């Protein structure tokens, strides 16, 4: 059908899950400060 | 039309459910 | 541009037509199929018959001509009378081909499935309820009754254990038979008369069969009275007038515009109508009056038409009636037949002056005559009628045995032996 | 001959004429015997006080009851002698009086009409007549739940202007009034630029402005100062109103927000924004076929008797909402089942959806030409809104403009997260309370 | 009669950015809304800790 | 409720005993507590449940 | 209030019978303003009752004057001794401004019965004369009520005036009612629907025979014979002697021993009941449609 | 008065008339 829409919020949720997702976990990362 | 035993038709209630007549 | 192109074919059917230069462009087909011609077992199926158009053609699915139409965004019509069964519809300049082709396949390709037939019932109610409200559309069917026997008096509207009363096989054989090529009328609008033309004899040569006209209607006298708790009295009374087509039946057409009138000022008591100030003059506060007339072929309806209260009904009555008999007596003011004509002409004219009214009155001359009079003659025609004519006419009006229909409180109401 | 393409193009064009006082004269031909000569009056209901509501609807219905020249009743019968339809009507920004006629008794009627414009005869014979008439009215209007609901709607968010009084103003004015208000009122509104004025039918413009001319030239019917030319903004807000009554059968329900102004662009993308959910009543041909979603179910159900939308854009302000009626056991699904109707347009909308409705308003302002009439009374408010402006057209070309994207950047506006308001008329029982609405207009993306 | 009804007022509880009803609604709502919000993202936070 | 969730499963219809559940206007906090009972009971029995693992 | 629903499930009942159903609508045709009036509440008229409106029509139309008591078995005096006692109140009475007028008319009404019933009546003498007695012998002369279970019924002329220039199944009687200000005497039929008119004038020219000075003596001594037995075996039952009893009070207020009223019987001329005949025929009648009217006549047509 | 009246019912939209 070509959805347009959605696509953009799809790729933030589960990011928007990925950052959280490790600030559960919590190990080795990169940035502190 | 039916009275024949009588003038016409009726009205009664009643207990017995309600009666119609000639 | 030109103006009415109408062209007979070899299957009766006229085919007319103009072009405009304006983007809008419309068809109807005009049959002379109506209520008149349901019987007593073919009852109520123009009234339910009229209601169908959304269903099944053989030509396409009922879903598909519904999305098809919206996409579009064009729009279907559908209307019924007493007479003249006509479907209309319109679209934009460019498409209508597609338009038109389903125009084809309803009459042309109809289907009549049970489920797809029964389970359409329950609309009916939920239709003829709304009618309804209005007693003004009550009062008129039941006064049919009085003033005939047969057929006029047959409702547009289903009777009521006719409802379940309905099957598909007899549709189809009311559907052939009042459908024939001979009786089917079309009318162009802006569109090249060719491709009217083209399609015209195709698709729509069909038999044949049946007219048949054996409905006289016989007008005959009688009076009906209903009886609600309603505290505006509606009442009528109407003595047969002249058949359409002559200047009798405009006589009364006059007639009518003589005492009766259209509002032609908002909030206005109506001077200028003798009748309503006859009325108030003799009478008291809240009311309504207005005469009434309307024509078919064999025949026509002439008469007054009254809503008042309780006592106030039938004070109103003889008050209206005599009035009307001052005319009858030879009173007339001739510059008033000129205003009648004034407003007769220039009503009549802007009725006409509007495309879909005029759309109507091109084809309601086609099941009638076949030919076109221009508005010009007709406007000559309406200065044709005599004064004594309409007086005369007017006369036969007491002169001949009226019917009437009561619907409201009777509790003061006169019988006709009263009048 | 006629393509739709060609038809754009050939148009009587309307007219313009100025006078020295203020009054604007304007027309079209249509080739025809009759014509619609119409007079257009931009004294708001807003502009009157709160003593001054309802005056000019009583004074509306003055006006014919005989003028300062014409006495009483005099005057319809000659209108009726020439045979005449006579029509005149009001509105909250607007008031109108025209007539539909031939063009050739064309001279009175300006004449005839000019006269009642401003002379009027004021009598005390009509106020008290009038007074009880409409105070028989005013009882007699509560009939009508439709006509009803509105005023309350307007209350609801333009409380505290006068935008939201009833046309008809208060029981107690009625009894209240003296006419020296009235000539007051008369007095300051009446003057032009507040004055607009046209006509059409087969007359073109030259043979008008001759018999336009003086008096009317003229009258005056002013410009002076009367201050200028007062409106102010109006207040939006968000709030709700409730009258609950458990006797009628049914419970009209409308829901709406506000909108933008006139002239706007985003004016021409709200009409096909209602193009999209059309709408559903009892009786219409529909059946569960439609297309619009709610059409088909909140009709499969009948989760609704009727329902329309609506769409009214003032100077400064605008509606968007649908009124609607159902069973009141079922009221909550409507309600339910309306909103993702704007929220799923919000994101997830399509171009080919919208090409029905792109055509249907296309359909829609086609059709909306037929008869003189129409055509005079779209240039009254043309004027008073966008002035001598028929786009004809451009219109097409304002349809033109129309996108996917553009769409969802419309409603992205007014819609997504708004705070609307509520008007609701018994038996209201089961109406879902406020914070769920407000929490249920934008979505969690569910 | 079904006329003569207006809107009591409220205003006590309103805060005068609205105050002005010849303000139209719209130019403060910018600003208005979030605040409300800002405290709902705002309370929501610390839970998560 | 067309397309409602809370008919979609059966279950969910059952979960309409609370949401639509109808409630007065006027209630003290103290009737805050008969929820609020059921509030300890659960914290509870996570607690007395991991302590009954080493003991 | 809350005995409203009784009335429909009452009102129910009776409207089976279409007989029943006919009796009214029949009653608009030959009057115009009270005898009209129907036993049953017009529909709209039902959420219409207020207490009120009966409590005023309950005193005034109840009067000592107007009310009529009979005792049976028991002792006179305790009839007596409470008599006086409690049912002495006013007054008031009887507001009698209702001649009824009756009025020619006849009134039509569709169904889809396969068997239509139609009924044709002139007005009959007033009760309390041997008047409405020859029609009251015209009747019995005319119309019988079943003296033989499944019989076609041979004495009867009209029945076998029918049955022999017609065909199939159908039903036919003469009907005759009166009151004290008037009386209804006709005929009533049921048929088919081409059955319909066929049958009315083979019936309703039949009526014109005797209306001829077509008659037969010892056929009027049968109908007496007749007339005075069916007489007798209503009267014979307790309760039907009851009703006849004060039958005559609010009537009259005397007792007419049996025995002079069949002598009474007796009385009537033949030419009398004859010329009460041509009345019937002589005079504006009035019809009520009730099935199919496909082919019915109107009166014109009679 | 009336038409007398008329009958419309077609697809999408509707009414009764005099
Ligand atoms: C831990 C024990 C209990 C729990 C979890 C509990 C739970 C609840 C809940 C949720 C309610 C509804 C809200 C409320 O009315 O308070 C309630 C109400 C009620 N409970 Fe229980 N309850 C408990 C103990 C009791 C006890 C011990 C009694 C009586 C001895 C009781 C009798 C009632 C009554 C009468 C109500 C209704 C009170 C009112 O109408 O305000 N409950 N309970
Ligand atoms: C209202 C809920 C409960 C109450 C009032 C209760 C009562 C008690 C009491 C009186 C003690 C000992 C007090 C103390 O140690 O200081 C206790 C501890 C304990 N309870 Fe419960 N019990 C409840 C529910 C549970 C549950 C849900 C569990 C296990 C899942 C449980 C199991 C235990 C265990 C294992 C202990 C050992 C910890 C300890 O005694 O220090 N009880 N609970």
């Amino acid at each position: 059908q070509l959805a347009r829409n959605w696509v953009p919020t799809a790729s933030l949720w589960g990011a928007v899950g990925a950052v959280g997702l490790v600030w559960a976990t919590d190990w080795r990362l990169i940035l502190d400060w | 039309g039916q009275a024949a035993g009588r003038p016409l038709v009726a009205s009664v209630s009643l207990n017995v459910p309600a009666s119609v007549r000639y | 541009p030109q103006d009415l192109e109408f062209t007979r074919l070899p299957n009766g059917l006229v085919i007319a037509s103009l072009e405009n230069y304006a983007p809008a462009s419309r068809i109807g087909l005009f049959i002379k199929a109506g209520s008149r011609y349901e019987n007593s077992n073919n009852l109520g199926t123009s009234h339910l018959l009229r209601l169908a158009s959304s269903l099944t053609t053989k030509g396409a699915s009922s879903f598909k001509i519904t999305r098809g139409i919206e996409a579009v965004g064009g729009k279907l019509s559908v209307t019924s009378t007493r007479e003249n069964m006509a479907y209309t519809v319109e679209c934009l300049r460019d498409d209508v081909d597609i338009l038109m082709e389903f125009l084809l396949n309803v009459t042309t390709a109809p289907e009549f499935r049970r489920w797809e037939v029964a389970a359409l019932q329950p609309q009916l109610r939920i239709d003829k309820a709304v009618a309804l409200q209005n007693p003004q559309a009550h009062v008129i069917e039941n006064l049919h009754a009085a003033a005939y026997r047969n057929a006029l008096a047959n409702s547009l509207y289903c009777p009521d254990y006719r409802i379940g009363k309905v099957t598909p096989v007899e549709l189809h054989d009311y559907v052939q038979n009042h459908f024939t090529s001979a009786r089917m009328a079309l009318i162009g609008l802006g569109v090249s008369h060719p491709v009217l033309k083209q399609v015209a004899e195709q698709f729509l040569n069909i038999r044949g069969g049946l007219g048949l006209s054996g409905a006289k209607a016989k007008y005959h006298g009688g009076e009906i009275r209903e009886q609600n708790g309603d505290s505006l009295v509606h009442a009528a009374l109407v003595a047969e007038s002249a058949a359409i087509g002559s200047a009798e039946a405009n006589a009364f057409s006059v007639l009518q515009h003589v005492l009766g009138a259209g509002p032609h000022v908002k909030r206005g008591s109506n001077a200028t109508s003798s009748l309503y100030q006859a009325v108030a003059k003799g009478v008291h506060q809240p009311f309504d009056v207005s005469a009434f007339n309307a024509s078919y072929s064999d025949s026509g309806l002439f008469g007054f038409y009254t809503i008042s209260q309780a006592a106030s009904a039938g004070d109103v009555i003889k008050a209206a009636y005599n009035q009307v008999k001052t005319i009858a007596q030879g009173n007339l003011s001739n510059p008033d037949v000129q205003a009648a004509k004034n407003k007769l002409k220039a009503g009549y004219l802007m009725s006409v002056e509007s495309s879909e009214g005029f759309l109507d009155e091109v084809g309601s001359q086609a099941l009638a005559a076949g030919s076109y009079t221009p508005p010009s003659t007709v406007l000559q025609q309406i200065d044709a009628v005599a004064d004594a004519d309409v007086i005369n006419a007017a006369k036969k009006f007491v002169s001949g045995r009226k019917s009437m229909a009561a619907s409201g409180n009777l509790g003061h109401t006169p019988f006709i032996d009263e009048l | 001959t006629a393509t739709y393409a060609q038809a754009l193009q050939s148009v009587p064009e309307t007219q313009v004429s100025q006078l020295d006082n203020g009054l604007r004269v304007a027309s079209e031909q249509s080739s025809q015997p009759t014509c619609t000569v119409g007079v257009w009056i931009d004294a708001g209901s807003r502009y009157e006080s709160e003593k001054n509501n309802g005056a000019g609807y009583f004074v509306e219905h003055l006006a014919f009851k005989g003028t300062k020249n014409r006495p009483g009743n005099a005057l319809e019968k000659e209108v009726e002698s020439m045979g005449a339809h006579l029509n005149a009507y009001s509105t909250r920004e607007h008031t109108a009086y025209y007539i539909k006629a031939l063009s050739k008794d064309l001279p009175k009627a300006v004449e005839l009409l000019a006269d009642i414009v401003q002379n009027c005869s004021l009598e005390d014979s009509q106020i008290e007549k009038e007074r009880d008439v409409i105070l028989q009215e005013l009882q007699e209007n509560d009939t009508s739940m439709r006509d009803v609901v509105f005023n309350y709607l307007h209350a609801t968010a333009f409380q505290g202007t006068p935008l939201a009084q009833s046309v008809e103003g208060p029981s107690e004015n009625v009894r209240k009034l003296s006419r020296a208000d009235l000539t007051e009122y008369l007095s300051r509104h009446y003057k032009a630029p507040r004055m607009v004025l046209a006509a059409a039918g087969g007359l073109e413009h030259r043979q008008l402005l001759d018999l336009a001319q003086k008096h009317f030239s003229g009258l005056s019917g002013t410009y002076d100062e009367d201050a200028v030319p007062t409106l102010s903004p109006c207040r939006f807000t968000g709030s709700q109103i409730c009258h609950r009554e458990d006797g009628l059968p049914l419970a009209h329900v409308a829901i709406a927000v506000e909108g933008p102004g006139w002239a706007h662009p985003d004016n021409v993308a709200l009409q096909v924004a209602n193009a999209i959910i059309g709408h559903y009543d009892c009786t219409y041909g529909g059946g569960a076929h439609l297309s619009s979603p709610l059409a088909s179910i909140a009709a499969t159900n009948k989760l609704c008797q009727s329902f329309q939308t609506f769409n009214i854009c003032y100077a400064d302000t605008g509606l968007l909402g649908a009124h609607f009626v159902c069973d009141h056991m079922s009221i909550d699904d409507m309600m339910f089942v309306l909103q993702g109707q704007w929220m799923r347009l919000c994101t997830s909308a399509t171009e080919s959806e919208v090409l029905r409705g792109k055509n249907l308003l296309r359909n829609a302002l086609v059709s909306h030409l037929d008869g003189t009439t129409p055509v005079c009374e779209d240039i009254g408010r043309s004027l008073l809104t966008y002035g001598r402006r028929i786009p004809l057209a451009e219109w097409e070309s304002r349809i033109a403009e129309v996108d996917a994207r553009v769409v969802r950047e419309v409603c992205s506006k007014y819609f997504y997260d708004q705070c609307p308001a509520v008007a609701g008329f018994g038996p209201i029982e089961q109406l879902p309370d406020y914070n769920r609405i407000r929490s249920g207009m934008f979505w969690l993306r569910f | 009669s079904h006329t003569d009804i207006k809107v009591p007022d409220f205003s006590d509880y309103r805060r005068p950015e609205v105050l002005d009803s010849t303000k139209s609604s719209k130019e403060s709502s910018e600003a208005r809304k979030g605040f409300s919000y800002l405290v709902t993202a705002t309370t929501t936070v610390g839970v998560a800790y | 409720m067309t397309n409602i969730r809370k008919s979609h499963p059966l279950m969910k219809i059952v979960n309409n005993a609370f949401i639509d559940l109808p409630a007065p206007s006027n209630i003290s906090s103290w009737w805050n507590f008969g929820s609020l009972l059921g509030i300890c009971l659960i914290l509870q029995i996570l607690t007395g449940l991991f302590l009954a693992m080493h003991y």
